[PDB]
């Protein structure tokens, strides 16, 4: 229980807190641990620091009581923040809750109750304070009310006052929040198609066309690696896709799919494996891409073919 | 596709269970069948899978199927039923059924969770062998696997900068032996994992 002198001042500080995945709910997250604000072995001006919000109704800084507590007795607790958070690159924002107390510093004695940030002083055994620490953490769970993975940001300013008296300053805070979501991985066509077939020159047909397509992976992640498939059921293990004539499994019409995705081009054959280097609660915005279906007919049968394809999205094993 | 999970990956450890919940995006309510298989020789070249049912294989998957409304979340329960001396890695396939001249062409998305169904004390021991062609090998001595990124060869017990680095970013798995390709005959090796170990290399 030693304590150096301090004078309350303004300050500017930049505070970070994770990475913290998304998937598991969020713990305690501390921006400051007990932080000395004022200290003093002679004189007892710093024994009823009070920390105000500067709009008691504005998020952008925080929005928390701006005015001193007005009832003698004190609050013990915790006051809650409302305080806004941007994500960088979206420039979304989302109000989450801040949580902070202060506690009184004696020289001679040991009270450490908790108090709201506006709450009134107290005594310790007929003993005035001296000085004052400052507790400011992001409860358990809360960055999971975050909608998508991301650097969400948020600047904090607190007024440093003696209650009822002169305010020493503002603290401004810099807390920057590096959210993962690493299990998050989506895929949407927004839009079953038809092949708008027509015939060609010789007897033959052809048909093309393209489904556009939404995707998304967790990110702030690391460098990941997915595994995509593609399969028909009259899969014959050739590795070609095939439609057969309803209500006549005899025949049988070739068909071919293509995809960009992302600006990366690809075919695939009927059952085999494709990774995706991503280098190449879920979030609606996606990297687009389009599969792209195409086919080439000659002496073909009228009536109706179908063709149902499954696409599975895994990771793979060969990853990291 | 009109659904989505989270979540793609876990690792069931303890015997404890975790869960994966099920998304409608879809506004006209749907169901969806849920099964598991058994991945077979993991990240190497021979990898298969193969169905196991939901009590007597290693995960216990509840449950197999469910009603999906409008804009809500199931949840799918996955507790492991043994836990395992070595590693062991599952996918869990949540497909819909859907059931109730052209061409038609329907197009479904499916996604399978790859669970990881992790031993109790978690060791990593790897074991460097020399092959016939002289290349070095890296045998999966420890129960976890192994996920090594780079390989630095080293002429001598310090690395230095005289040493071949090679990047691999490949997995290795419990009993399973990786070739790195390489048949010149260091005498060490130094490898990073993802989140510097020194070994003799035989020179068999
Ligand atoms: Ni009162
Ligand atoms: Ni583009
Ligand atoms: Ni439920």
């Amino acid at each position: 229980h030693h304590h150096h002198d301090k004078n309350p001042g303004s300050e500017n500080m930049t505070n970070t807190i994770g990475p913290h995945d998304r998937g598991g709910s969020s713990p305690i997250y501390n921006i400051l641990n007990s932080y000395l604000t004022a200290y003093n072995g002679s004189h007892h001006l710093y024994d009823r620091m009070s920390f105000l919000c500067l709009s008691s109704q504005n998020t952008l800084n925080g929005a928390c009581p701006s005015s001193d507590a007005p009832g003698t007795a004190t609050i013990d607790g915790e006051t809650n923040i409302t305080l806004q958070f941007t994500e960088k690159r979206s420039l979304i924002k989302r109000e989450l809750q801040i949580k902070g107390y202060k506690q009184f510093l004696f020289k001679n004695a040991n009270c450490p109750s908790k108090l709201a940030l506006n709450s009134s002083h107290f005594q310790c055994n007929r003993e005035q304070a001296s000085g004052a620490t400052l507790s400011l953490y992001i409860p358990a769970g809360e960055l999971n009310k975050l909608p998508f993975g991301g650097v969400w940001n948020a600047v904090l300013k607190l007024n440093v006052k003696r209650r009822y008296d002169t305010t020493y300053g503002t603290y401004t805070i810099n807390i920057t929040v590096n959210l993962t979501d690493k299990g998050n991985i989506q895929i949407w066509l927004p839009q079953r198609v038809d092949l708008n077939l027509r015939p060609t020159g010789g007897g033959t047909y052809i048909g093309r066309n393209s489904v556009d397509m939404c995707f998304y992976d967790g990110y702030s992640t690391n460098s990941s690696s997915l595994e995509i498939r593609f399969q028909d059921d009259n899969s014959k293990s050739d590795g070609k896709f095939y439609l057969k004539k309803i209500n006549d499994d005899s025949k049988e019409l070739v068909y071919t799919l293509s995809l960009l995705l992302a600006g990366k081009n690809l075919t695939p054959t009927n059952g085999q494996a494709l990774n995706i280097n991503t280098a190449s609660s879920v979030p609606v915005l996606c990297w687009p891409g389009r599969l792209q279906l195409d086919a080439k007919v000659k002496n073909p049968e009228a009536g109706q073919y179908m063709g149902n394809i499954k696409i599975t999205f895994t990771p793979s094993s060969q990853t990291l | 596709a009109n659904f989505m999970i989270y979540p793609i990956s876990k690792d069931l450890k303890n015997g404890n269970s975790e869960l994966v919940r099920v998304y409608s995006k879809s506004k006209e309510i749907q169901y969806i069948k849920i099964y598991t298989k058994k991945i077979i020789n993991p990240g190497t070249t021979e990898e298969y899978e193969v169905d196991i049912p939901n009590w007597d294989g290693g995960l216990v998957v509840t449950p197999q199927k469910v009603i999906l409304p409008a804009g809500a979340s199931k949840s799918i329960r996955l507790t492991q039923f043994k836990i395992p001396k070595k590693e062991e890695v599952y996918r869990v396939y949540f497909e819909a059924v859907k059931p109730d001249l052209t061409i038609e062409i329907s197009i479904n998305i499916i996604y399978a969770a790859l669970i990881r169904s992790l031993p109790s004390e978690q060791n990593i021991s790897l074991n460097i062998s020399r092959n016939a062609k002289k290349n070095i090998i890296i045998y999966n001595n420890g129960n976890v696997r192994a996920g090594v990124k780079d390989i630095y060869f080293c002429k001598s017990s310090n690395i230095d900068d005289n040493c071949v680095k090679k990047a691999y970013n490949k997995n290795i798995y419990p009993e399973k032996s990786f070739d790195t390709l390489v048949n010149n005959n260091f005498s060490y090796v130094f490898i990073k994992l993802n989140h510097g170990l020194i070994q003799l290399k035989v020179p068999a």
